């Protein structure tokens, strides 16, 4: 059978405040 | 002679509580030094009267707090920002009230 | 297909009950205003659900696994904290008490206590009790524990403010209350309405 | 000989609870002049009887298998569809409908129910419920969920009619009803009368 | 709490669809005036009922086994000879037919059918399909045959005639017609009214 | 989150207390059948008020 | 959808709607998402907001 | 000894902007 036909990947990222050093 | 007995025995039982909210003071209400102490909280077990813990107390004569730590709860976010301090002093007749420099009190 | 048969029904489901408003400052002046919610739990309190539509075919229910649902429908930046029970017992009124700490303490005591912000999610779970009691299914009627298995309160903890430091006094919706319950009715049957 | 043990005596019997009386053509007007009987099924409900007698000397009951019966007096040639259902839950009243149908709905809808003709017979059966509760043996009181386990009705669905496809305007007696009990009673005492 | 498994309820009852009446003479005209009950048997076609109650908080439904019922409300000196059938396609109707004899036939070629006289009483079976098929517990819609499981018919074979062979010409009622019902329903949901 | 625990657990503790004192009636006060009833103290453990329990 | 007219029948063996968000945490409203598996359910002769939801 | 008297937890969670996919 025809396999990975419309495969779609989600990675979800956050996105903070104040990235601090 | 229904003698009732003569063990005076130790019963050691922990567990949290609630004292109360912090209510910080803004800038009307805060015009003196006395102003920027928020709470004042007795640490003995029959000054919490909701608990029970307290309410055991009465069935007792004497307590110590083998341990205790008072834990800060926040509801804020990041966005808004002030200093605190906290100290659980262990003189109950030291009161900070009497104090007019706010550096002396910090 | 006549049979005479009684037995449990043991059925799962979820259900809308209603949306929370927040107190906000107008509306908060005294400690039951702090009271949001007052819903007792009864399967039958929920008019348009489903589990009080089925409900009103037997006798009698026990929640085997309830638990009260928040989903918020604010962003993260607003502030209001939230306490919310279940208590067991339907004639522990609360309103009575004027000290606000007195009563979130006594909140907080219930074992099946919650606390969360109003802009997260948090699930409120209905504790059993241990003798296997049935509870009827039908309104409430002279007494109520007979017929509610518990009692949902939902506390404002603080106040209500937004992104800057102006504390919000028009009463706003914070969300919505959701069942994820599974409950066991056991006598078919019809309830008057 | 002075033992103080709980136990259930469970014991059968038979008792005599009344004559039933069809409501006929005039005085049928509405839905709840339909209920020709409306009798708990509790022991200590029958006071004449041994079921009563017998449970004015125990503190509890728990009806084991009951059945009503009913016993006709009337020939075939007479017709009137009647329904009886036990509700195990007394304080649902039919008389608050109004609607004739609902009413045979509700009872037709208990799994306990029986339809047939006031002129044959029929054996009514008694559902307990699961949750092994035990029920008081006094007189009605405050509540009547602790006392009564059920209650008896005696529905009236088509108008009564003669040989012919005629009505009657009579208002007379059909019948009797009869009980078939075997109950388990707790704790000894004596209770007031 | 929160589990998404569909799963099949199997559930147990009885209802009370409606009162019956014999046409008579004067009435009894044609081959279709011969019809006393032209009733679905689907789940949500008895609304006051507890089974369509029951079907509105569910999608599907599937008779498991079920059975209607016959109770006179008539003495047994009148005698009129009834046919009663379920036929399992809705759409067959025999109003379309006027040989009276062709009616009736197709009436008892039915595996599910039993005739009887109208002072006794009787249990028509419904014979439930093959392949497995659940239906819709809906209002009827488009087509029938996703919803009804089945169709009731009740014929009047015999003219009613009195003690003497004499006919009647009142067009009187003569019982009720009660379900004993076993149904599984698959998805639950709540179906708008 | 600050979850309070769902843990419904018994807590059996055993002890003797003290409900009251009889007062026998005597021949004046004792002229009818409620005189003849001394105590009647409901076995709530709510009932004892100076009591712990 | 066009290779399903090269057949005849058809049966979702599985099906997951999956909702792709556009918006930063500070937008707030609740969303209700079920799959109807009777299509002639329809919620718009509805008018009770409450018996929608 | 009595355990376990009033036991409560705190899990602390993050709350950033712009969850990203
Ligand atoms: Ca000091
Ligand atoms: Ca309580
Ligand atoms: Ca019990
Ligand atoms: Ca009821
Ligand atoms: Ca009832
Ligand atoms: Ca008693
Ligand atoms: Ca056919
Ligand atoms: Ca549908
Ligand atoms: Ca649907």
């Amino acid at each position: 059978t025809v396999p990975n036909f419309n495969p779609i990947v989600a990675k979800p990222t956050v996105a903070p405040l104040q990235t601090n050093i | 002679r229904s003698a009732r007995s003569d063990v005076n025995a130790i019963t050691v039982l922990n567990g949290s509580d609630f004292l109360t909210t912090v209510k910080v003071r803004g800038s009307n209400n805060l015009i003196d030094s006395k102003s920027r102490i928020l709470v004042k909280q007795p640490i003995s077990a029959s000054s919490f009267l909701g608990t029970r813990i307290s309410g055991l107390s009465q069935f007792w004569e004497r307590y110590r707090w083998h341990k205790a730590a008072v834990r800060y709860v926040p509801a804020v976010p990041n966005t808004l920002a002030c200093q605190l301090i906290g100290y659980i002093d262990t003189d109950p007749l030291d009161d900070p009230n009497v104090i007019l420099d706010v550096d002396q009190l910090l | 297909a006549r049979s005479d048969v009684n037995a449990i029904t043991v059925l799962n489901g979820s259900d809308f009950l209603t949306t929370v408003k927040v107190r906000g400052s107008n509306n908060l002046i005294d400690s039951k205003s702090r009271i949001l919610v007052k819903q007792p739990i009864s399967a039958s309190s929920f008019l348009g659900t489903r589990i009080s539509g089925l409900s009103q075919f037997w006798e009698r229910y026990r929640w085997h696994k309830a638990a009260v649902r928040y989903v918020p429908a604010v962003p993260n930046t607003l502030a209001c904290q939230l306490i919310g029970y279940i208590d067991t017992d339907p004639l522990d009124d609360p309103n009575v008490i004027l000290d606000v700490d007195q009563l979130l303490r006594q909140a907080t005591s219930q074992v099946g206590a919650r606390q969360w912000n109003f802009s997260d999610t948090t699930t409120i779970p209905l504790i059993v009790r241990r003798d296997d009691q049935l509870y009827y299914t039908g309104q409430d009627k002279e007494n109520v524990r007979f017929s509610q298995q518990g009692v949902f309160y939902l506390l404002q903890v603080t106040t209500l403010l937004n992104i800057s430091g102006e504390a919000i006094t028009n009463d706003l919706i914070s969300g919505s209350l959701y069942l994820d319950w599974v409950c066991g009715f056991s006598m078919p049957q019809i309830n008057p309405s």
